[PDB]
């Protein structure tokens, strides 16, 4: 089936229930991380080795399960949020965004 | 400073009581959770921004659901 790719995902805050401490962003593009991961595996390039030898592993045994694809390269994002002042703060939050997908 | 680790890694050690169920683990679960719920809402004034942390409160709410607890 569908090989390890990125797919769309955006994160309504209220949706989710954030939106009482998110002054903004409403929401953000996050993103996923799905798919097979046979060989050769997504993102070959900054795999690890043991991605390369699970891989291997499994295609002798199938009692070992294949690598699996999660977000390899991610980014952050700036939100806003009130203090007990109630005053607007800015803070950088890492690992919010999935650039790429990668086997591990 | 934020001290919401120190609320997950006492819930995750308490957590450690597979399965029953006698039944059984209901009274054992829902007492971790609301100690859980307890030390969030302790350590709330300083997660005031804090993300791990707005995920602890709805994420210990939606095990309060199931199964029911309080």
């Amino acid at each position: 089936k569908s090989s390890c790719k990125r797919h769309p995902l955006y994160v309504d805050f209220s949706d989710v229930g954030w939106n009482d401490w998110i002054v903004a962003p409403p929401g953000y593009h996050a993103f996923y991380c799905h798919g097979e991961c046979p060989f050769p595996l997504a993102d070959h390039l900054n795999s690890t080795n043991h991605a390369i030898v699970q891989t291997l592993v499994n295609s002798v045994n199938s009692k070992i399960p294949k690598a699996c694809c999660v977000p390899t390269e991610l980014s952050a994002i700036s939100m806003l949020y009130l203090d007990e002042n109630e005053k607007v703060v800015l803070k950088n939050y890492q690992d919010m965004v999935v650039e790429g997908c990668g086997c591990r | 400073q934020c001290r919401i680790q120190k609320c997950t890694t006492d819930f995750v050690s308490l957590t450690s009581h597979l399965n029953s169920a006698v039944d059984g683990f209901d009274s054992e679960f829902c007492k971790a959770l609301r100690a859980y719920a307890g030390c969030t809402q302790r350590t709330s004034k300083a997660c005031r921004g804090n993300l791990v942390y707005h995920s602890a409160v709805l994420g210990i709410s939606d095990l309060m659901s199931q199964r029911n607890c309080s």
